[PDB]
């Protein structure tokens, strides 16, 4: 089994630099080719670039020239980006993928997890829960900068009608919107409220819903 | 008190163990598991213990296998194992720059080995030993490529070219041992061969140039033409003026001669070739040393004898960094099976050919059919100049970005390792056994 | 700049029938057309290189046919497994292009969004923020418009939208919107009505 | 043809040419002004131009001035001219690598010329001639340090203990001159003075070792005095396994038996040195030389001659780079005329009390008048140990930040820099001078 | 003689890395120590650490440790000094001095010219002139990013009364104030206006005073 | 780690007298306290190693006295360009320490500020701004006091290099402005 780990998701101010990690298992690292894919969100996937892990050429994509630093340790068998001056739009994910390059149909067999990259300057907050009342009931989870928040319900609370809309950036305030669905006849004394578990901030908050 | 085999063994790898250790000592992390002198080190001993084992084997009735074998093989298991790889690492400039030395050193020998009176009246037969067999073989590789490999014509005639310089790092080496016994120096077949070794990179190197500029578009082919008519004439005027400097200067009344006289002449043969690299002119370097190393000898009448004793101590331990870095250069990857069939069979072909066009190109040369047989088997040995050239096509398709030039570069690399592989051993064990057959051995 | 067009971003498909991607490019790339997967949590594995060569250990429902400068991929059948982006890529030279990639919606019936509305709670006002939200939900297909009725005028400014990929069980859909306005302009309304 | 002085210089020169050419056309940028290589390859060839030029004068009638001053004086102006400094620069690895080598061939050196059946009947008086001296002009040079220079006593010492040992590079290569005309081995003065060379940085580094602990009030005393103690038995225990293997195993039998038994000496002398002091051990690795080479050279009785012939040749290669280096290491900022002229002061009667204490100390051992004087006026010069250590009291006040402890040990740093001056030169003169006068020589 | 020329002011964002240079004429650079001193506007100098750009052995005061770090270059006579993760506490004047490390005494005894470094967010913005009437007048330029707005009026009203106070930096926003003082008698008719010549927006605004 | 207090950080003095610069350390100084001159325009020269030595080029004027733990430094007579900002510094131990500075203040007669109030321009109600700027320059010596009797940024000037004056700078139907 061949397999290629890379960094977790982070968070860099707009013009610092971010360096990130490829550590490649499973195979001989340095007999292949090691590419960089950028996937923005909503757009399709961009080539970055190679780096040759035996004697270190790169080549680069013209759009991302300067903006990508490509290295390899072949003792830690990692491979490493850089990416300095960051800017708003290079925030998107990142992979790493291995390619043959003395094989005559080679490509990209096996890729990275993908390395998520947020470009902003704002600083971490506890999420800001309201219960919402009239049948259904949301949270509405306000600004916040990480993406831990994996927002929950008590035990049971989840079985159905738990539609948790992705978070949206909105202005580096990132915000969900949850949603239960029950009867009328079970919300005469209602336990279900929604625990929201940001950890960044570590703000285990639960806004009790009323039924208004 | 010890004594035999076991006193021979111990102290062999008591040095062996002290050299490591002395190294490590003084540079320290350099000389650890994927350092550069790590990798140096192990690589020259394992070289040479291949080459001894090698040497060893003999059961049947011809001699026992050449010690190039062994060193390829050696290098070879150490690039494509990957444990053993993973620990030793030797950057690129510092296997480029050992290979060049080597090939300084067996130019220097050759050079020095020549006849003059007997070179003089070889003239015609030099240059077409020299030219023909290369020019026909490079046509009919590229003639085979264009229809077995499916390849265009100017990629055909890449590989044609780079597919036919013979090496004289295996070539030399063999007729100097012949010359040494006396065994065909008679009509002159060593110095014939030997210095017939030297012009050949020079027509090889400037076609492949040539055709490569033609293939990726780039350039002018006048100009990389006109290159090897411009390294011809450098390498000849400095090898002159450099040959019948140090003919003359270093004196008989001076107390070290010896070491003066063979530091002189290694050195320049160094300079030259590295400093003919660096200035663009790869080809005339080797031509130089040739020239002035000729000269020099013709000065030193008989006085040049212990100049090649420790010139020749020099190569005896330079070959197996040689063979072990240019069996490193080849990797499992290109010799593949999705058509290593077809790149055996035109590298086959074109060696067939390339022996039959050697027999015929010294037919009125006064030679006899067993002179003719033997320069005709002694002339396929290939491995230098294949390594040094090997993935330049590769690299340049890569550098362009695009992929079927990519494939093409492939298949080049493919029969390229494929050559060296089946020709430099073969070729030295045909020399070797060869010789003192179809020779005429005098006194 | 040989960048590569795929004509459709979103294609139906039951579970029992045969799928054709289309993948076209703005040039002319021999064969080099290597196809790619990429599943919903992020994973994407090679599918076919070099146009129809099947790529070891994936299953034999994909066939990569078709050459010159229209190719496509197929499936035989389909597998609940298939959902996924598929992208096609050239390597034919040097700057390698992916196509625009294509999502397989499972198709079922028709739905109608719930469009429930959602006044800001008494603890928007004393926060100091006012956010009405719309939840609309179980619809089918992905075709929604978003509009705003407050006091009968339209305001196309300070409204935030997320939508819920292809529900799994269900292969519904779900619209969230929320509209973050100043306090006062709450203060001159009572009744909040969300149409669609 | 060319012949005479013009052959001669032109041969030279062009050797010196070539031999910077092929570095450079080899490495590149690093054999370049400002480079390394280029810097080394500068510094040898001015010391060795130095030398001979400062052999050359000679007016008045004492013979011609040795070339460790010409070596000196061409480092010091290396290093303390501007434009010059600029362009050759030698990293310090680099440097302390050379100048370790150097110190192990001269190591080597001595410990095969040493007699055997003298250095039996001379056991006491080597012993109280490698203590005695040392401590009485280190506890002489504390005293003077605290008055003069206004050092405190923990200080003084220091400075007395950097000041206390005398360099086997200069001692060493005059009395092995000596013992080859057999001018004073009868009593076995050459033997006496090459032994005892080798064990007087050992109490000294450790006297030194311990005194600044103590003024920097760091560690234990107890652990570094038994340092020197763990430093004498490792080496001892070390060099006698290493000289019995050595003497033993590459036996008659062998080919390549000069080659092989040169190699050994001259690696295992190198790998003690440098291990020695990469596992924190520094002194050990010159005893261990000592002990091994005098060992090896008891098992060859005789055969040892060519060995010491090749380690010979490579002392007169190398010493140009030993003492081009020490003189590098001092630059002009540190004999500023503040106080250099209590520092000298300091130096001198440090000096005269180690010759009337060296007399002494030779009083019974049976030697005429002038044996002892020729042994009290040879054990003056001080070149190695304390450009090793002459700074490093000043990089430890340094880093701890202080500034009175800096001042100390600029103080420090110019005494050593001035004994090294004006104690070797004027010792290996008074060496050359009075070996045939006061020596006995032996047919 | 002996000067030491360093880099210019230069702007950086919070977070960023920031190189500065030394260069030495004059003297041997390898036989003096380089010693830096940061100068935060208000209080007075504090040492920051030193180079021996003889064998690059630096030391640091403990409160630098990690925020700078210290090169040289021979052969250029050039010696830098790298500030990373910069903070508003990094803005300040940074100076280079030279120390005879073999010196019983020794000293600084020559300085550079001062290296102001600015840590913000904002980025060129044009000044904005403010004609203010009622004896004096001034226009108080208001928010701008870059520093050196050189304000100035006509010639002639700057006999007298052409106090120009210091740039102020509020809300990272600095806000010149000047004011002109001329006799009640002699404004029936003014043809004065002070000339704004921010060069970083090139905005040569006039904004021409008249009263009111 | 060490450190070094000035007691004055203004001292007023004449162009024509003797001055004498005070600066004390915290612990113990044997002599290792370095003196230094910034002028206004921000260039820095070492004036005074180790107490007392005068450093070379530098004019007899300033004699570095004083010694043991208070240091001082004394200036002959003065001049235009000895007004600057001096600094004591310490090398003794490791941190090197620098003083807070003595600004030498020119004495002249005291003055009193103009206290001129600026009500913001119509031009900067239309732009949508609210600011108030209150005058008051030409006053001695630096001791003001600002107050408002409505219906904060604060700049000040260096010392006037003519008359020895100050200037004050303050921002913020019937606006009045006093002091
Ligand atoms: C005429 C001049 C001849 C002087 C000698 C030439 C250099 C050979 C001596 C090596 C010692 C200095 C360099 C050591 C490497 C270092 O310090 O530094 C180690 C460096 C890495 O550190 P750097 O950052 O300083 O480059 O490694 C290297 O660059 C490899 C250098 C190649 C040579 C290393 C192997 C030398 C083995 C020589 C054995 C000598 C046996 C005794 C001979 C009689
Ligand atoms: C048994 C093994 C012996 C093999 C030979 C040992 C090395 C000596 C040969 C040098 C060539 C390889 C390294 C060249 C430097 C480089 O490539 O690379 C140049 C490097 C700098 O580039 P890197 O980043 O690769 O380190 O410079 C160095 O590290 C200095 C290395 C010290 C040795 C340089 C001088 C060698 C001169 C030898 C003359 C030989 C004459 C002919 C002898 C018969």
């Amino acid at each position: 089994e061949v397999q290629l780990q890379e960094s977790g998701p982070e968070l860099v101010k707009p013009g610092a630099s971010v360096k990130m990690s490829c550590k490649a298992s499973g195979y001989t690292f340095t007999n292949y080719f090691i590419h960089w894919v950028k996937q923005k969100p909503g757009q399709g996937l961009e080539w970055i670039g190679y780096i040759n892990p035996y004697n270190d050429i790169t080549k680069f994509n013209e759009k991302f020239k300067g903006k990508a630093t490509l290295t390899s340790d072949k003792s830690s068998r990692t491979a490493y980006m850089e990416l300095s001056s960051l800017t708003s739009e290079d925030s998107a994910v990142y992979y790493c993928a291995r390619c043959d390059g003395y094989y005559r149909y080679y490509a990209m067999d096996y890729w990275g997890q993908g390395t998520s990259v947020t470009v902003s300057s704002a600083k971490t907050t506890a999420p800001s829960v309201y219960p919402l009342a009239p049948v259904t009931l949301g949270c509405l989870v306000k600004g916040y900068f990480p993406e831990p928040v994996t927002l929950t319900w008590n035990s049971g609370s989840l079985s159905s009608g738990v539609h948790t809309f992705p978070a949206v950036l909105q202005s580096d305030l990132y915000t969900l919107s949850s949603s239960v669905t029950v009867t009328s006849s079970t919300w005469p004394s209602q336990s279900i409220t929604c625990n929201v578990a940001h950890p960044a901030s570590s703000t285990k908050v639960d806004k009790k819903i009323e039924p208004r | 008190p010890p004594h035999g085999l076991l006193d021979r063994v111990i102290t062999n790898v008591t040095i062996i163990v002290l050299l490591w250790a002395v190294v490590w000592s003084i540079t320290g992390s350099e000389c650890l598991p994927g350092g550069n002198l790590f990798g140096i080190i192990i690589l020259f001993y394992c070289a040479i213990i291949g080459g001894k084992l090698l040497g060893l084997i003999k059961l049947p009735t011809l001699p026992p296998l050449p010690s190039l074998l062994g060193m390829l093989l050696a290098g070879f298991l150490i690039r494509n194992i990957p444990v053993i790889n993973d620990n030793v690492q030797i950057k690129h400039k510092w296997s480029s720059s050992l290979r060049s030395i080597a090939l300084s050193i067996i130019l220097v020998r050759a050079g020095l080995g020549l006849d003059s009176k007997a070179l003089k009246k070889l003239k015609g037969v030099c240059v077409r030993l020299s030219m023909g067999p290369c020019i026909v073989e490079a046509c009919t590789s590229a003639l085979l490529a264009h229809y077995l490999l499916g390849l265009p014509w100017q990629w055909g005639f890449i590989l044609g070219f780079v597919l036919g310089a013979v090496s004289p790092a295996v070539v030399v080496p063999s007729m100097l041992l012949l010359q040494g016994g006396g065994y065909g120096v008679e009509k002159g077949v060593p110095t014939l061969l030997m210095a017939a070794g030297s012009f050949d990179d020079i027509l090889a190197i400037t076609g492949f140039n040539t055709c490569l500029g033609i293939a990726f578009s780039t350039g002018s082919t006048v100009f990389n033409v006109l290159r090897g008519v411009l390294e011809v004439v450098i390498g000849v005027a400095t090898g002159s003026v450099l040959g019948f400097f140090i003919q003359y200067f270093p004196s008989r009344d001076q107390d070290k001669l010896v070491c003066k006289r063979t530091f002189l002449v290694l050195g320049l043969s160094v300079l030259a070739v590295f400093s003919s690299v660096h200035f663009g002119f790869p080809g005339s370097g080797g031509l130089c040393t040739l020239v002035m190393a000729f000269l020099a000898g013709m000065g030193w009448t008989s006085e040049k004898a212990e100049v090649e004793k420790i010139i020749a101590v020099a190569w005896d331990i330079f070959q197996p960094l040689l063979f072990g870095l240019i069996g490193a250069e080849v990797s499992i990857a290109s010799l593949r099976p999705e058509t290593v069939g077809l790149c055996v069979a035109t590298v086959g072909i074109a060696v067939l050919i390339r022996i039959l066009t050697t027999f015929l190109m010294v037919c009125f040369a006064g030679f006899n059919l067993k002179e003719k047989i033997f320069i005709s088997f002694a002339w396929l040995p290939k491995a230098t100049v294949q390594a040094a050239i090997g993935s330049v096509a590769l690299d340049t398709a890569r550098s362009h970005g695009e992929k079927q030039l990519e494939d093409y570069g492939m298949d080049v690399l493919t029969v390229a390792f494929l050559s060296i592989l089946i020709t430099a051993p073969i070729g030295s064990l045909l020399i070797g056994l060869l010789g003192p057959r179809l020779l005429q051995k005098v006194e | 700049d040989i960048v590569m067009t795929q004509t459709t971003s979103s294609l139906s498909a039951s579970l029992g029938d045969r799928v054709t991607i289309s993948c076209r490019a703005s040039q002319d790339i021999s064969n080099y057309l290597n196809w790619f997967q990429q599943k919903p949590d992020g994973t994407v594995k090679l599918l076919i290189c070099y146009t129809s060569r099947l790529h070891s250990g994936v299953p034999s429902r994909f066939s990569g046919s078709g050459s010159g400068t229209d190719y496509s991929l197929t499936i035989s059948n389909l597998e609940q497994e298939d959902i996924a982006t598929y992208f096609c890529q050239q390597d034919s030279k040097h700057p390698w292009t992916f196509g625009g990639g294509t999502k397989l919606e499972i198709k079922r019936a028709d739905a109608a969004p719930t469009v429930s509305i959602f006044p800001p709670s008494s603890e928007q006002l004393t926060s100091g923020g006012a956010s009405v939200v719309c939840f609309l939900n179980n619809f089918y297909p992905k075709d929604i418009n978003v509009k705003w009725k407050i006091d009968g005028s339209e305001r196309q400014n300070g409204v935030l939208n997320s939508w819920t990929d292809q529900d799994s069980k269900d292969s519904t859909y779900s619209m969230s919107s929320t509209l973050t306005l100043t306090k006062d302009e709450y203060e001159r309304h009572n009744s909040y009505t969300c149409e669609a």
